[PDB]
């Protein structure tokens, strides 16, 4: 009874809204066509 | 009542058709740049 | 596709159905243009509701 | 409820509709990373 | 203007060939004439007809 | 050289005193119809049974009103959203009894003010201007269509439209607060920020131009005679106004671009009035403002009141007293 | 020092105003995290096997035939509104009771035949076809007894 | 088994969400790496069909 | 009528047919049974006249002046039922239920609006004879209830069974020993019940449908507004229909 | 009787608006 | 009758006649400028300045 719903929701929120800035950070490091 | 309805229908279709065929009267060309 | 769904592939939910509202094959759609375009050319106001 | 083979992924499904809002925010991050030029 | 009349004849020839095919095919498919199929479709149904104009 | 082309050249002529245009072919007949019917109904119109319960409300000056209390009363609740022209009314006295003039004025006003908006596009096109003055006028047009058309549509009756009167307007505001809690709606809050900010920015921009006017007059003549109509030079020191406002708050918070500044003067009230017009249009379908009644609760479970609860006691006083004979059942679902 | 509950993890959690305690406040398992109800197992007070539920559905099926039999008395008159109202006033509970009693695969296809004839009765009543209502009303009755004669 | 395959499809999709636009928006990497990315596209498409098979078989 | 029952609700609505009475076809006779009962009595007024002193050519006789209805098509009573009692010689009708009242407002020449509750409430109507005939005459008195109930609030918030009992916007009138006695008639809302008189007259009887129908003439008093104005006499004429069983 | 004053003030206000529009001082350059 | 479902509010054929006659009258004036206009004359702008 470790309440995995808010653990699951806040981790899946954090993975998802870091995946977008991860694309732009990686393209800034690769010096891509931004 | 129904004589007034003929008069209003005649009046509305007069001004709406002036609006319609006026904006069909090559209205983009009526600008001060050309024509 | 909506016509195919309602007439052949399962039907659509008809809240007006006899017996209670249910899924129903629409077998006789209204094809009369006076009825059909009578919705398009009626008043938008109360009782008419375009 | 999701079907029984998929109720493990129920917290992931809770964030999936918000992802279109994250796409509008992504266009502002990309414009800021290029410097708005 | 005579060659325009020849073109008006030919374009009406090709159009009415398609038109008389549809008349022949609808008269078989409906069983009635075309004024009798159009006039029944350009009229309101008898269950749909408003009773109408009972306001004194 | 044809008759229609000579009529088209006159209609779209920029040498008329007032521009007519093709939107004026809808603007001038509808608005003069609504003006003629408004003046006659405001001065002399018999009392209107607004709530459908055969309790007629006097609205005109000849039936004992003044300028403040006088109104063109909305249509009967028995009519609802039904179209009520004169020719559907069997006598003009029946049309006047059932609030007929309200539907005539409102529908001709809303058509005519939409055509006023298109006329504002049209003259800008014939003058070679940029087009979007009429987009700014769309914010008061959306507000007029919300309280006269959209809110009747959602509530299902022209009787719930805003009355064409001063005291009828305040009756419209109070009943709207009791039934929808518009003060706690954030779209009215953005509208208040639109008109408080807009009159702030009007007084701000008007101050800084008047503060930084260049010497062109003497102490005897008016200061406004330092501007000549048609002059090419700037009439005020915008560097001095930017240096003032940049020291009043801090430097980075002031517009040095006059084009960006005047765009901000256009955007703030117009977006604010657009949002509050979509507050009225969404409270038309009873998506009401925030309800925080009995939301603060102590440990035992008892309700601790807040300022929203005292606001709720004033909403309760309007709603138990509004339309006091019209209700038969314990919920005002209309 | 006030009562704290970070969502369910840190603090009390089983307090009267904690909103993100999904099932951690109560002992019995919920249907879902997004529910306030326990599932549809046993310990539930609703028993779908019970005799008063079956008898309510059978009483709908019996009175349906009584309402279905006064249809042609509206069709030797021409009260077409009474035909359409009879098929929807009492008979609104018929589709709910017939599909609840249709368990086997032949019950379901014998039930839709009654449903098709019921919609033929209704559609002929809007079209005011007098012989077609009665020709559908006997088919609706004859398919109704065929469903009830199964069980 | 379905829960194992969808969890693999989520991980492959999360890898393709952050690597496909990087490969397309650096101006040479897609034509030098698309055999590797079409291979992941086919494992992605084949996972959907195997899940659709296992879901329909179990129903 | 059989014709009206052939129609849908969607064919009738908006048309104004729902405010009309059915017409009866034929001259026949119906003899009511001991358990007989009128069931769907429609009563449609077609003329309205309010009594007022008028100045015709040189004098000031009392005339019923024809007035125009402003409450549009809400005036027809319908679904009136009640038993038909057969006395020794005569046949009587006691109405019990149904929509036996309709609030109507007529306008007089001059702009004067006369609201009145057109009603047949508690009608006991005595006939001549024992069967319904094309010359049969039924008539009797009814009770007109007050147009506003005691729950009705006036513009100042005063009513009979609810409301203020004082002119609350003039608080200094409650001063001295006389108080607001000059405003007593406006502060005292009184429920008044007056009498009306209807005279029906059958002229068409359909025996196969058991339907009668003819004309009527009725007189009653108008709204008193809880005893604040003097009521006017309203004469109405029109058509009725009933089914006899 | 005060409605005579109310009508005269409103009609008098509209007459000022008429003269302000059609009898305005025309803005002129030079 | 106002709540009945009539096309453009036409319940009498008088109203249909004045709708046609009103719309055809401005059409006939408009055809005085745009009748006798060539159908095959095109342009490749966003706007045409053809004739009067
Ligand atoms: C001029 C336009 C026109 C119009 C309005 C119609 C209208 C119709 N056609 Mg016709 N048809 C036309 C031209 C037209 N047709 C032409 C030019 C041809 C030759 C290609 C046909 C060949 C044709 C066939 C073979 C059939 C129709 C049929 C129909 C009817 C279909 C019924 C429905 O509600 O949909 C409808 C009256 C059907 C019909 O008559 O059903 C009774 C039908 O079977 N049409
Ligand atoms: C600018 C002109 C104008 C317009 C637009 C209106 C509009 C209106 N008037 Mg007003 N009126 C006007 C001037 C105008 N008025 C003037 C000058 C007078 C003094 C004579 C009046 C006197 C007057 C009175 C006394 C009344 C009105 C009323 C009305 C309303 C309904 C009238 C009606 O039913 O017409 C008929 C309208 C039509 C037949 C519609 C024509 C539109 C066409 C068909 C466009 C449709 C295109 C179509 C969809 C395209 C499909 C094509 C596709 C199928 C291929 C309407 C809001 C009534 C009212 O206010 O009710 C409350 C009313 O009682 N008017
Ligand atoms: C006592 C002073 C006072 C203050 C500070 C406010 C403030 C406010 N009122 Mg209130 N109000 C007041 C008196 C006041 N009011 C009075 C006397 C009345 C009549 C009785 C009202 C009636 C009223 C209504 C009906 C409403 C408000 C609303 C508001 C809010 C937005 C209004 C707005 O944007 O205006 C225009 C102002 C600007 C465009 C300038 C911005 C001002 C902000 C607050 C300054 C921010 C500074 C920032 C934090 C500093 C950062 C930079 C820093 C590093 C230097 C704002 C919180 C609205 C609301 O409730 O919103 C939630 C609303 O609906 N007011
Ligand atoms: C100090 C407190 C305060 C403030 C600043 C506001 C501010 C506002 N209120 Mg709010 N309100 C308040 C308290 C407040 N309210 C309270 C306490 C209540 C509860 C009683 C309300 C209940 C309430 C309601 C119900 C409504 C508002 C609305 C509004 C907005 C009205 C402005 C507008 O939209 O006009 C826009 C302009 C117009 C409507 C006029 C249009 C002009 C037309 C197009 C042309 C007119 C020409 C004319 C006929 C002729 C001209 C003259 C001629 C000679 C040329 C404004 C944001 C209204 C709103 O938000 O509507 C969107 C609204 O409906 N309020
Ligand atoms: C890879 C292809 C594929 C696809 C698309 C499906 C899809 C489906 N199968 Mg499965 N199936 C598959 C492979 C597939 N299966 C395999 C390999 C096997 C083993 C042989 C099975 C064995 C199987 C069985 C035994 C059953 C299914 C069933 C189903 C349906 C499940 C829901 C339902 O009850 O139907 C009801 C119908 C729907 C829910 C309609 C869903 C489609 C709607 C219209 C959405 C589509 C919208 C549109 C395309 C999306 C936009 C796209 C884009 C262009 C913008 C669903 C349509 C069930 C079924 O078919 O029931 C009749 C079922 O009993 N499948
Ligand atoms: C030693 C000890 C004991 C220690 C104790 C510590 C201690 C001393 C602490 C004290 C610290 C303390 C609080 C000091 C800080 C001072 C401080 C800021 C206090 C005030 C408090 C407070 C929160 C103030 C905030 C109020 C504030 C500044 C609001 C303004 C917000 C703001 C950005 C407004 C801008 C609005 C705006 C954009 C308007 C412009 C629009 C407009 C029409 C402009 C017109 C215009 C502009 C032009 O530009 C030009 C050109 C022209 C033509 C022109 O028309
Ligand atoms: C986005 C903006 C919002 C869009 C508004 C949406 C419009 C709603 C759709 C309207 C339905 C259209 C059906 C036809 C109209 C209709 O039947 O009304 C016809 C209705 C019916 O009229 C009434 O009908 C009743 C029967 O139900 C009775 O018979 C009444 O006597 C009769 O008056 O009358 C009106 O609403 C009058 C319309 C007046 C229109 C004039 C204004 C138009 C000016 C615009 C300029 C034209 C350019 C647009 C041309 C394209
Ligand atoms: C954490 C949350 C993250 C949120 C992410 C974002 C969410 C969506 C926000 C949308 C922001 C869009 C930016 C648009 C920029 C733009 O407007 O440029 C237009 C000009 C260009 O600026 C001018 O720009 C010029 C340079 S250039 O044009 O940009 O090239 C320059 O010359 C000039 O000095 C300068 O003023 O901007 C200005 O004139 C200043 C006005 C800025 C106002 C926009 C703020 C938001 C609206 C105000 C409030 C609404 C009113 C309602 C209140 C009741
Ligand atoms: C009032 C009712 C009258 C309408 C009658 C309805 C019949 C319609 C006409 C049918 C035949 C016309 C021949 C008449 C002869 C005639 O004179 O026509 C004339 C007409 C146009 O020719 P004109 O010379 O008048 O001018 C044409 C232009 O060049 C402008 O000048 O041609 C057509 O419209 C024929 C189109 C055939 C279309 C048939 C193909 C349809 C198949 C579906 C296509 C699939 C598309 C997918 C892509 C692969
Ligand atoms: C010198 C001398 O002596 O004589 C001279 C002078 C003279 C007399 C003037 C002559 C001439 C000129 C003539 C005879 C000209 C033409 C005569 C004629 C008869 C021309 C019909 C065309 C019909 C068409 C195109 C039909 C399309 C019909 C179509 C496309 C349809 O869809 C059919 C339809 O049923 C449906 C299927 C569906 C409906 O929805 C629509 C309708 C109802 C339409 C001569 C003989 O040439 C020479
Ligand atoms: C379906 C699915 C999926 C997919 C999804 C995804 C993953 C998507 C993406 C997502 C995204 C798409 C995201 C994005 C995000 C974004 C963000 C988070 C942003 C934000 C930011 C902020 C807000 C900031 C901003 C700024 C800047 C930068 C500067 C200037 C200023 C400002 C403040 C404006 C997965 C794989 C999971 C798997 C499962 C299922
Ligand atoms: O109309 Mn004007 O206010 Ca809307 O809620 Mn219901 O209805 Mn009446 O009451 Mn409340």
């Amino acid at each position: 009874m470790i309440n995995w719903q808010v653990i699951g929701q806040l981790m899946s929120t954090a993975v998802i809204m870091l995946a977008g800035p991860a694309v732009i950070v990686l393209l800034a490091l690769k010096k891509g066509n931004l | 009542m129904l004589t007034l309805k003929i008069l209003v229908y005649t009046t509305v279709i007069f001004f709406v058709s002036l609006f319609i065929f006026g904006f069909l009267s090559s209205d983009p060309s009526r600008n001060p740049n050309r024509k | 596709l909506l016509v195919i769904k309602a007439m052949y592939l399962g039907g659509v939910y008809d809240t007006w159905a006899p017996g209670g509202g249910d899924v129903r094959y629409i077998t006789t759609p209204t094809l009369n243009p006076i009825v059909i375009f009578g919705y398009v050319f009626r008043s938008p106001f109360g009782g008419d509701g375009w | 409820r999701l079907p029984e083979a998929y109720v493990v992924f129920s917290p992931i499904v809770d964030v999936l509709p918000i992802i279109p809002v994250f796409f509008l925010l992504l266009a502002f991050v990309w414009q800021a990373a290029i410097g708005f030029r | 203007a005579y060659e325009e009349k020849r073109l008006q004849e030919l374009k009406h020839c090709r159009l009415a060939m398609i038109g008389v095919f549809g008349l022949w095919a609808q008269a078989q498919a409906s069983g009635v004439g075309v004024t009798e199929q159009i006039g029944a479709a350009l009229t309101t149904p008898d269950y749909y007809a408003k009773a109408g104009y009972f306001l004194p | 050289v044809s008759l229609w082309e000579r009529f088209c050249a006159w209609i779209t002529s920029t040498e008329n005193r007032l521009y007519i245009g093709w939107f004026g072919c809808l603007m001038f007949p509808t608005l003069l119809t609504a003006t003629s019917c408004f003046i006659i109904a405001f001065i002399a119109a018999p009392p209107v049974d607004i709530d459908g319960i055969r309790e007629p409300v006097a609205g005109s000056l000849l039936y004992g009103n003044n300028i403040i209390s006088g109104a063109v009363v909305p249509s009967s609740n028995a009519i609802g959203m039904h179209f009520y022209p004169i020719w559907e009314a069997a006598s003009i006295d029946e049309w006047l009894y059932n609030g007929g003039p309200y539907q005539l004025i409102v529908l001709h006003f809303l058509l005519g003010v939409s055509a006023y908006m298109g006329r504002e596009w049209e003259l800008s096109y014939r003058l070679g201007m940029r087009p979007w003055i009429f987009v700014a006028f769309s914010a008061p047009v959306a507000a007029a269509s919300a309280v006269f058309l959209v809110y009747p549509i959602g509530q299902g009756s022209f009787s719930d439209g805003m009355p064409l009167g001063i005291s009828g307007t305040f009756n419209f505001m109070l009943v709207f607060q009791a039934e929808h809690n518009i003060l706690m709606h954030p779209f009215h809050m953005a509208g208040v920020a639109g008109v408080f900010g807009g009159s702030l920015f009007s007084a701000m921009h008007g101050s800084l131009v008047t503060s930084s006017l260049i010497r062109e007059t003497t102490e005897n003549e008016s200061t406004n005679y330092g501007y000549k109509f048609g002059q090419e030079e700037e009439t005020y020191n915008i560097v001095a106004a930017h240096g003032y406002f940049g020291r009043l708050i801090f430097q980075y918070a002031s517009f040095n671009n006059s084009r960006a500044l005047h765009f901000f003067l256009a955007l703030w009230p117009v977006v604010g009035i657009w949002i509050t017009s979509m507050g009225i249009s969404t409270m038309a379908f009873n998506l009401n403002g925030f309800n925080f009644n009995q939301s603060v609760v102590d440990s035992q479970g008892r309700v601790i009141n807040t300022w929203a609860d005292i606001l709720n006691r004033a909403n309760l006083g309007i709603e138990v007293m509004h339309e006091r004979n019209a209700h038969n059942f314990p919920l005002d679902l209309a | 020092s006030p009562r704290f509950s970070v969502f369910g993890l840190v603090g009390d959690g089983t307090s009267y105003s904690e909103g993100a305690a999904y099932g951690t406040d109560q002992a019995d398992k919920l249907y879902s995290p997004y529910s306030v109800y326990s599932p549809e197992g046993e310990k539930s007070l609703y028993k779908p096997d019970n005799a008063e539920y079956l008898a309510r559905k059978k009483a709908v099926l019996a009175e349906t035939k009584n309402r279905l039999q006064k249809i042609p008395a509206y069709v030797d008159k021409k009260e077409w509104f009474n035909v359409k109202d009879e098929l929807t006033r009492y008979m609104y509970e018929t589709r709910g009771a017939v599909r609840s009693l249709s368990s086997s695969v032949t019950q379901k296809e014998k039930a839709e035949v009654f449903f098709r004839a019921l919609e033929d009765t209704y559609g002929a009543a809007t079209l005011k076809k007098g012989d077609a209502v009665k020709a559908s009303n006997d088919k609706a009755i004859a398919a109704l007894d065929a469903f009830t004669a199964t069980l | 088994m379905i829960t194992l395959l969808v969890a693999l499809l989520v991980l492959i999709s999360l890898g393709l969400v952050v690597t496909v636009p990087v490969a397309l928006a650096t101006p040479g990497e897609w034509e030098i790496a698309k055999g590797k990315f079409n291979r992941f596209f086919q494992i992605w498409v084949f996972l959907v069909i195997v899940i659709a098979a296992a879901d329909g078989i179990s129903s | 009528k059989s014709q009206i029952n052939e129609l849908s609700y969607l064919q009738v609505k908006g048309t104004g047919l729902a405010n009309r009475c059915a017409e009866v076809v034929g001259e026949d006779s119906i003899k009511p049974k001991p358990g007989a009962k009128l069931v769907d009595m429609c009563i449609e007024p077609k003329a309205w006249a309010v009594e007022e002193e008028v100045g015709k050519a040189g004098k000031t006789e009392k005339k019923f002046v024809n007035s125009k209805v402003m409450t549009r098509q809400t005036y027809t009573l319908d679904a009136i039922e009640g038993p038909i009692t057969v006395d020794g010689g005569k046949i009587t009708f006691n109405e019990k239920e149904g929509i036996d009242y309709a609030a109507t407002t007529v306008q007089l020449p001059g702009g004067e609006r006369v609201p009145f509750l057109f009603t047949v409430k508690d009608l006991v109507a005595k006939g001549n004879g024992d069967t319904f005939k094309p010359g049969f005459q039924m008539g009797g008195d009814f009770n007109t209830p007050s147009y506003r109930t005691g729950l009705f609030l006036d513009p100042k918030g005063r009513g009979g069974t609810t409301g203020y009992d004082m002119a609350v916007a003039l608080p200094a009138l409650q001063l001295g020993e006389e108080g607001d006695a000059e405003l007593f008639g406006e502060n005292n809302k009184v429920f008044d019940i007056t009498q009306g008189r209807i005279e029906m007259e059958v002229n068409k009887v359909n025996a196969e449908d058991s339907e009668i129908g003819g004309v009527f003439v009725a007189t009653q008093l108008s709204d008193t507004d809880m005893g604040s104005k003097t009521p006017k006499k309203v004469l109405t004429k029109g058509i009725f229909y009933a089914k006899v069983d | 009787m005060e409605a005579l004053v109310y009508t005269f003030l409103l009609i008098g206000t509209l007459m000022v608006i008429f003269f302000a529009v059609f009898f305005r001082e025309t803005p002129r350059i030079l | 009758t106002e709540g009945t479902n009539e096309w453009f509010g036409v319940d009498d054929l008088r109203l249909l006649a004045v709708l046609f006659l009103g719309h055809w009258a401005i059409l006939s004036l408009w055809l005085g400028s745009y009748g006798d206009s060539n159908e095959d004359e095109d342009f490749f702008g966003e706007i045409d300045y053809s004739a009067r």
